[PDB]
């Protein structure tokens, strides 16, 4: 009941205009038979995925409270805020492309305590801030994405970014 | 064929045709079946046995009605509902009341508690009448060459309006949308409500040998 | 006294009316019947034996949705005229022939009181009345006559009282004909034409002054004040006015102020007042009635509280209801001789505060459907009240301690409400019938003290709170309750001990409690006139086949989800609803057969029903759901259950039927059937297509189905969950598939299914909702889906044998939620069209045999979860799309020639 109480708070602090929310209720044991969720066995939540679903709102900072998450699918959405910092608790995320949407802030740090990611898109977004410099400490990162973004600062190339290019860091007010 | 239970039915295409003895304790020796004899189309046909004896003898005993399934419309987006009703009745011995009634069943949402009622007396034998929180009727209106006095009364947290014929009318045929129409511009009933049943049938109290068969009735919504 | 020619007359006229309810049963020519004064309706003087008062009148007494009169049918005699001294005759409410009114009734020379009202009298009223000068009072209301000469009224010039009410009225100048009774002090002139009859001023001009007291001008389209202006011309000595039923669509004039002496207003069931109150009163200063309910204000409350400060010390009843009045209640108390408060169905958003304290003198104080808000004010400051609702409020806060302290009241409704808590002293109530404190946020513990007094209670109502209700043990109840409404109530760990003593009630819900006891000993046997049953939700443990006996007013019994163990208990011959699953029965069912019953709604699943199925179910017709899940039935499916003409939910799933499937032709309105599990063998009956059309969920899986899926199954035009999964099957996929409607709509949700439980509310029937669970394959777990008909669009095929190629049709499913066609020898390759498949969120193609590439539309999914496309001969290279790379390996392995991101590179 907490993995479903998680994701309730979720869809009340978010607003759906075509109503693909409807289906989440707190009654049910699970929320493994809810729409846009995939279960896994022992029935904890493994994907969420909401790509061009028109929700608006701000993210959650509860949203971390599901340890055995991966795909967190969030783009092309109109949600206005800004990264929790609880993110860092997911032990098992994959993919996280949060790109075509409007959230402000900078990039938290703890986010490069992801020891399995591999997927990063955070594309067309406004955030303000620098590049953080312990995202480069995962290895397992085979693709990353920011660009159309407020991003200021040194652009890293030290260990896992060596590898990348600096198409994946453009169209910033300072890149140097 | 012919069926006495207190809730069994005979249900049709677009019909049902109920028993509805829902106030059969209130009673002494008494018993009522009904069955459904003719369909052809829309129309349909249909009679109700009873005998019903002391007991609560002012109280109405069942309402073995003719229901028909429709859309659950808004009044206001009502064209017309074109009735027809054709009907003979046959007593035996007398102390005999009872009644011929239409009853429609409206609400605030397509499922939900009912909260306006409108019944239409076609004839009322014995003393029988409408229920009126005063006991005099409210308006006299005349729809389709034919006069009715309407009452207004309370039934729990229904607001029961009723038009009651000045004669006994064995033969009818009328829209029910000029009686929905005249109470929603003058008597105050929301035009948003919506209209959930349509009934006719009729209602003892007291009654002996007692035979009513409905020779034709037809109904619609449009 | 009882002169002899007298009583021959009153028998003579008794002989030609024919009564039938027992009046005039004292009249008689017995001898033991001689004494002409003791029989009823007859008075006669003392002095001398003349009849002076004849009053054969009845009266409404009416019921639910029906009134009787017991009315006296026949013919008037003419012999009434020997009692030559009668001065008071009523024959009100009965219905004699109805033809005109007896001409004899001129002659009887002392009349000082007449009335024919209500009767069923006809056609034009005789012109001989001009004979009847002693005439003080005439009622000739609300009959059906034809008023249109007035001529005959100026000779009877002793009136006081004329009531001319429900006529055919068409005297053009009445105002000149009535001002001439210079005695004359009401008038009653209602549901006459009015509105077409007003006078001209220069006949008011012209006339004679009258005093009236009371006009009752009531059911006249007037519509405007300029109809009936006329009535300000006796402003002086007016007391009582009605004007209810008027179509008053305009502000209520000025000069009703200034009406002094005026005691009596009825302004109820108008079109709109626009404002109400007009700032002129204030002046009356002697008002006790005022009624204004129906009738649109928009006025705020404390305004016209001002407003009638002219008459706090005199006015007794304020009917302000069915309106829209916003504001607070403040200072109520302020009005001392109130008595009557009815300020229902407002928009009245505000508290409800004394602020200073002096006692009220209310008796009835009526606040239901408002959205008042704050703490409930001091009631001890209301001793006298008789009657207190105030449901669908917002009130908060614990019921105050001086709720004791009224020791009158009989009905205490505070339902849907944000109350807190019970105080203890309202147990000293000692005369409370009814309690309906449901739907409010109540805690703590009800104890026998709050219950200690209360000798008169027969309805308690504490429904869905945190409350919990704790009785010691050797406590006597004070009463014998009647309707037992206690769900979500924490009556203790073991069987209540209460209970022993209530006899004679009528439901008894204590479901959602926390008993988890055997069922005792000496609950036995049930009230005999009981109603409603509902023990679900509990741990109750015991034998219940010794509980029902067949009681002839039973419609509810609920003992779902408990731990109940032992045969099928007998199934009463008028329940309704008769739920027994989530328990642990054991035995066959041949015992639902021998008598015919009224069920609508059985529930035996989750239970140990074993044995074949009877072959009984003409005898129950009324059937609209019929669960018999997760059992171990066993056998071939009895031929009678094509007789359930009125199925709707045939829930027959997880069992060990077998043998071929009988002929549910006859079975329209069907929208679910159920039957997965049950080893069933046979071709996929050709009458499904055929017969039933409103069919919505089709579940034939895990099954021994040969044959092939005929293309008639796609005239159901209502299908969204279709699944034969696991069934052995053949043939093509139909390339008719478009033909399901409702698996285009984008967004739709399907209506659930309800059905009715007739006679609750008396005359009225209750819906009820069921919402079966659905056994589907949902990404690759086998799950319960909860209420399948509003969400849920399924289509499964798999593992059944299909061979040929995928349907180019399905492209334009866009509500299609789910696809599972695997484990099928098809081939073929992926329809170019699944991408336009927009809410998509479960493929599964794997372990078939398709080829070529996969399709470029597969990049518009953006709301796929699961997929799953092993051992399919495809090749080529998968799309780029950020769902279709988040898939492992596995998703896309098996295939020899398939290169993309996900495995490998061209
Ligand atoms: C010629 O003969 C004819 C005979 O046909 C005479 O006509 C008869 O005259 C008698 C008078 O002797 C009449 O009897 C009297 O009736 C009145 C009215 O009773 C009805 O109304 C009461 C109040 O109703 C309002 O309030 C209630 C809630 O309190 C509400 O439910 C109602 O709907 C109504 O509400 C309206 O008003 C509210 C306040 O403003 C508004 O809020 C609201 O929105 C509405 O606008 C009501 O209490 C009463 O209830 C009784 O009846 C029902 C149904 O049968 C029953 O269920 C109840 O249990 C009650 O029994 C009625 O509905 C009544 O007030 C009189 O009471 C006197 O007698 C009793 C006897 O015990 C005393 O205790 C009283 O103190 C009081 O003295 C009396 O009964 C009769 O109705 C009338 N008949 C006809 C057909 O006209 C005629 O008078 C004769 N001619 C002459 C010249 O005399
Ligand atoms: C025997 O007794 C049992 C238990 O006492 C009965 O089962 C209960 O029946 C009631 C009445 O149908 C159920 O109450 C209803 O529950 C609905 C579902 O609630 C969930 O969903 C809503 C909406 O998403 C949430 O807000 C809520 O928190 C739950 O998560 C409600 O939607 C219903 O509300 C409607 O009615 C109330 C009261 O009239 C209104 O105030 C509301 O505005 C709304 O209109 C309602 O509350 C209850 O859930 C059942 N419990 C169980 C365990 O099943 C049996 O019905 C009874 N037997 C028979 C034959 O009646
Ligand atoms: C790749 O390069 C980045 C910088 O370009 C490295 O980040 C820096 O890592 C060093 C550790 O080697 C950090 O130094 C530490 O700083 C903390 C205070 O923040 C101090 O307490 C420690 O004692 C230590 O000095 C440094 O802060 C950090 N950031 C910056 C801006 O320099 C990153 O570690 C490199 N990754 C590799 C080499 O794998
Ligand atoms: C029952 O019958 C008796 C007798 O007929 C009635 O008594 C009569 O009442 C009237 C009215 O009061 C009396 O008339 C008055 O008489 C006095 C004295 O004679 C006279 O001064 C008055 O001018 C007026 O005429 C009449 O005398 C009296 N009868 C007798 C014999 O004294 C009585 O009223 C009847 N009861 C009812 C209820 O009608
Ligand atoms: C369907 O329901 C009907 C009626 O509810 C059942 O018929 C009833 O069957 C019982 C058992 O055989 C009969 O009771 C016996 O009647 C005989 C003859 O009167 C009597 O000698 C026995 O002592 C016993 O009382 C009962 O009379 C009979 N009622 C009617 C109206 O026929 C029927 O068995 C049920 N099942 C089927 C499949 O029809
Ligand atoms: C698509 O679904 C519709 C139903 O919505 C199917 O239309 C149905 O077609 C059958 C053909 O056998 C019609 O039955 C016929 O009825 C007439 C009049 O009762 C009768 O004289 C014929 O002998 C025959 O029984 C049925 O009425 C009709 N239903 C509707 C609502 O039109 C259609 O066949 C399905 N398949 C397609 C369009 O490919
Ligand atoms: C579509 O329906 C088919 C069956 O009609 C579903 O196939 C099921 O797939 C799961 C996962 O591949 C199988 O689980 C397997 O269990 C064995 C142990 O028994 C394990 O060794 C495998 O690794 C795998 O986890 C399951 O047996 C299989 N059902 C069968 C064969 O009857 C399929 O999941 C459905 N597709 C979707 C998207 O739901
Ligand atoms: C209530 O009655 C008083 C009289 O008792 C009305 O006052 C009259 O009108 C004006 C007031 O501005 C003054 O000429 C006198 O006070 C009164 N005139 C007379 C007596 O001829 C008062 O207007 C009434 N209330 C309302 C709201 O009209
Ligand atoms: C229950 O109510 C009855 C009312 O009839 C109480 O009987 C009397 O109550 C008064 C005060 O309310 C006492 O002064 C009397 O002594 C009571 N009479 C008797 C014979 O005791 C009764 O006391 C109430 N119950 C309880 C437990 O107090
Ligand atoms: C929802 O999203 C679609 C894009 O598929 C867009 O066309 C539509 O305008 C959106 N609705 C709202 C209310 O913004
Ligand atoms: C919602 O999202 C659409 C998609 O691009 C965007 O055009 C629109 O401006 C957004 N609405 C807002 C931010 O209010
Ligand atoms: C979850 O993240 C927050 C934010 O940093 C952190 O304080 C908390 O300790 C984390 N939870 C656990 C169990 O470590
Ligand atoms: C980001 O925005 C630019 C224009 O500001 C647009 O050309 C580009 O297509 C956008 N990114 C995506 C992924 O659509
Ligand atoms: C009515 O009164 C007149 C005047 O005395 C009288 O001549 C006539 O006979 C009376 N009518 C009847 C029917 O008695
Ligand atoms: C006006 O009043 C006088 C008073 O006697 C009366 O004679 C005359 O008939 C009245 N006018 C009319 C038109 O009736
Ligand atoms: C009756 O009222 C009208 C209107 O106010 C007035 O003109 C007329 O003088 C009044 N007549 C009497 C006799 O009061
Ligand atoms: C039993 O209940 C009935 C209502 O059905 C009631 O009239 C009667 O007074 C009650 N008797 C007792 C002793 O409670
Ligand atoms: C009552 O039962 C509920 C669940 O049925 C449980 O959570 C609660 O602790 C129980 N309370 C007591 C006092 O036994
Ligand atoms: C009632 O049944 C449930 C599950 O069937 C079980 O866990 C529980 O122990 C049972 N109650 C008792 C008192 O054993
Ligand atoms: C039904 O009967 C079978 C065979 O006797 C048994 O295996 C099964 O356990 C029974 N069902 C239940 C729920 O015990
Ligand atoms: C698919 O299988 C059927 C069954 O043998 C075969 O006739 C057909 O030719 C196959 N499809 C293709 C494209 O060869
Ligand atoms: C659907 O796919 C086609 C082919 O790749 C593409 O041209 C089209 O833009 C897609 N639809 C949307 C709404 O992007």
């Amino acid at each position: 009941n907490i993995e479903g109480d998680a994701l309730n708070a979720l869809k009340t602090n978010l607003a759906d205009p075509n109503n693909v929310l409807q289906s989440w209720d707190p009654t049910l044991v699970n929320p493994c038979t809810w729409f846009h969720v995939t279960c896994n066995s022992e029935n904890s939540v493994t994907r969420v995925d909401l790509g061009n679903a028109n929700l608006s709102g701000q993210l959650v900072p509860q949203l971390g409270q599901l340890p055995n998450l991966q795909y967190l699918e969030l783009y092309s959405n109109n949600i206005s805020g800004r990264i929790p910092f609880e993110l860092g608790n997911l032990t098992n995320l994959v993919s996280l492309d949060l790109y075509l949407n409007r959230l402000n802030g900078p990039i938290p740090d703890t986010l490069g305590k992801l020891q399995k990611l591999r997927f990063l898109r955070l594309n067309n977004n406004s955030l303000n801030g620098r590049i953080p410099m312990l995202l480069t400490t995962v290895i397992s990162l085979q693709v990353l994405d920011l660009s159309n973004n407020n991003l200021t600062g040194p652009v890293p190339v030290n260990g896992s970014f060596s590898l990348f290019t600096p198409i994946s860091f453009a169209n910033n007010p300072l890149d140097i | 064929g012919d069926y006495c239970g207190q809730w069994d039915w005979a249900k049709s295409t677009n019909y049902i045709v109920y028993n509805n003895l829902w106030n059969k304790n209130a009673a002494a020796s008494g018993s009522q079946c009904t069955g459904v004899d003719k369909i052809s189309g829309s129309t349909i046909a249909w009679h109700t046995s009873y005998t019903w004896t002391g007991g609560a003898a002012t109280e109405v005993k069942s309402y073995s009605n003719a229901a028909l399934v429709f859309s659950k419309k808004q009044i206001k987006n009502i064209k017309s509902i074109p009735t027809k009703m054709k009907y003979s009745y046959s007593h035996s011995s007398g102390t005999f009341v009872a009644d011929v009634s239409y009853d429609l069943f409206t609400s605030s949402t397509a499922s939900g508690s009912n909260e306006y009622e409108i019944m239409i007396w076609l004839a009322a034998y014995g003393g029988a009448g409408p229920i009126s929180s005063t006991g005099k009727a409210i308006a006299t209106v005349t729809i389709g060459s034919n006069s009715f006095k309407l009452y207004k009364g309370p039934n729990g947290s229904t607001t029961v309006f009723s038009f009651v014929a000045t004669k006994t009318i064995t033969n009818f045929s009328a829209d029910l949308q000029k009686f929905l129409s005249y109470l929603t511009k003058n008597q105050g009933l929301p035009s948003s409500q919506y209209l959930i049943t349509l009934e006719a049938g009729t209602e003892p109290f007291v009654g002996t040998n007692a035979k009513m068969t409905v020779s034709s009735f037809s109904a619609a919504v449009n | 006294l009882c002169i002899e020619k007298e009583r021959d007359a009153l028998l003579e006229f008794k002989r030609g009316l024919s009564d039938n309810f027992g009046q005039l049963s004292t009249w008689g020519d017995e001898e033991d019947k001689k004494e002409c004064c003791k029989w009823k309706g007859i008075e006669c003087n003392k002095t001398t034996g003349h009849v002076i008062v004849l009053d054969l009148h009845n009266a409404f007494t009416c019921s639910a949705s029906a009134c009787f009169a017991p009315r006296l049918t026949g013919k008037l005699s003419p012999s009434l005229l020997e009692l030559e001294y009668l001065n008071f005759l009523d024959l009100s409410v009965n219905e004699f022939e109805r033809s005109e009114i007896p001409r004899f009734i001129c002659s009887f020379k002392r009349l000082e009181y007449l009335n024919l009202s209500s009767s069923f009298f006809s056609g034009l009223i005789p012109t001989q009345f001009k004979n009847l000068t002693s005439l003080r009072i005439l009622d000739l209301g609300y009959n059906n006559l034809i008023v249109k000469d007035l001529t005959w009224l100026s000779h009877l010039s002793s009136l006081e009282l004329l009531s001319l009410g429900g006529s055919d009225f068409q005297v053009k100048n009445w105002f000149q004909e009535i001002t001439k009774l210079p005695l004359l002090k009401e008038l009653d002139l209602s549901l006459c034409g009015l509105s077409k009859l007003v006078p001209s001023p220069a006949e008011i001009a012209n006339s004679s002054l009258i005093s009236l007291s009371v006009l009752h001008l009531c059911c006249n389209e007037f519509s405007s004040s300029a109809k009936y202006s006329w009535l300000f011309n006796f402003s002086t000595s007016l007391t009582s006015i009605d004007l209810s039923n008027n179509q008053l669509d305009g502000q209520i004039d000025d000069r009703f102020g200034n009406l002094m002496y005026l005691e009596h207003l009825n302004l109820a069931n108008e079109l709109n007042l626009k404002g109400g109150i007009p700032s002129s009163f204030g002046n009356l200063t002697r008002l006790r009635y005022l009624d204004m309910s129906n009738t649109r204000t928009y006025q705020w409350l404390p305004e016209l509280f001002v407003r009638l400060s002219g008459s706090r010390k005199t006015l007794e009843v304020l009917g302000l209801n069915d309106n829209s009045m916003f504001g607070s209640l403040v200072d109520v108390t302020r009005f001392s001789a109130l008595k009557r408060l009815y300020l229902q169905k407002n928009v009245l958003n505000g508290f409800f505060m004394e602020r200073f304290g002096q006692v009220s003198s209310l008796e009835y104080l009526d606040l239901s459907d408002n959205q008042m808000r704050g703490p409930l004010p001091d009631l001890a400051l209301f001793p006298s009240l008789r009657e207190l609702h105030l449901g669908s409020n917002h009130f908060n806060g614990r019921i105050p301690q001086g709720i004791g302290k009224l020791s009158q009241l009989k009905i205490l409704d505070v339902s849907s409400n944000r109350l807190e808590g019970l105080p203890e002293s309202m147990g000293q109530l000692s005369n409370l019938e009814s309690f309906d404190a449901s739907y409010n946020v109540l805690k703590g513990t009800i104890t026998e003290s709050h219950l200690s007094n209360l000798s008169s209670l027969v309805d308690l109502d504490l429904s869905f709170n945190s409350l919990a209700l704790k009785t010691s043990i050797d406590w006597l109840p004070p009463f014998q309750l009647q309707v037992i409404n206690l769900p979500s109530c924490n009556l203790g760990p073991s069987f209540p001990k209460w209970l022993q003593s209530q006899n004679n009630y009528t439901v008894l819900d204590i479901s959602l409690a926390n008993i988890s006891d055997a069922l005792p000993s000496w609950f036995s046997g049930l009230p005999p006139d009981i109603k409603i049953l509902n023990l679900s939700n509990n741990q109750i443990s015991g034998r219940v086949s010794d509980l029902i006996e067949n009681a002839y007013d039973y419609m509810v019994i609920d003992l779902s989800s408990n731990n109940f163990s032992g045969p099928l208990p007998l199934v009463p011959t008028n329940v309704q609803i008769f739920y027994l699953h989530k328990n642990q029965f054991f035995g066959s069912i041949s015992s639902i057969c021998k008598s015919t019953t009224g069920a609508t709604s059985l529930d035996l699943s989750h239970n140990q029903f074993s044995g074949e199925l009877p072959d009984c179910w003409m005898n129950a017709t009324n059937l609209a759901v019929l669960n018999l899940a997760y059992n171990n039935f066993s056998g071939k499916l009895p031929q009678s259950l094509g007789s359930l003409t009125n199925l709707e939910a045939l829930y027959m799933r997880q069992n060990s039927f077998s043998g071929m499937l009988p002929s549910l032709s006859q079975c329209q309105s069907l929208q679910i059937l159920d039957l997965g599990g049950n080893k069933l063998t046979g071709r996929i009956p050709a009458w499904i297509g055929t017969d039933l059309l409103n069919l919505r969920i089709l579940s034939l899986r895990f099954n021994k189905f040969y044959g092939s899926i005929s293309p008639i199954i796609c005239q159901l035009q209502f299908l969204q969950i279709l699944d034969l999964s696991a069934n052995g099957l053949a043939g093509k996929i139909p390339q008719c598939f478009n033909n399901f409607t409702l698996l285009h709509q984008e967004n739709g949700l399907g209506e659930p299914m309800e059905f009715l439980v007739q006679g609750f509310y008396g005359k009225y029937p209750r819906h009820y909702s069921y919402l079966g669970n659905l056994l589907v394959q949902w990404k690759n777990q086998e799950a319960e889906y909860k209420n399948p008909l509003t969400y849920l669009k399924t289509i499964d095929l798999s593992s059944n044998k299909l061979v040929g190629g995928i349907p180019k049709e399905m492209a334009e499913m866009r509500g299609l939620k789910s696809l599972n066609l695997s484990r099928n020898d098809l081939n073929g390759s992926i329809i170019k069209g699944i991408g336009q498949m927009k809410m998509l969120e479960s493929l599964d193609l794997s372990r078939n045999q398709l080829s070529g590439m996969i399709p470029k539309d597969l990049a518009n999914l953006t709301f796929i979860g699961v997929l799953d496309l092993s051992n399919n001969h495809l090749s080529g290279r998968i799309p780029s799309s950020t769902q279709l790379q988040t898939f492992e390996r596995s998703s896309y392995s098996g295939n020899a020639q398939l290169c993309g991101p996900p495995l490998q590179e061209c």
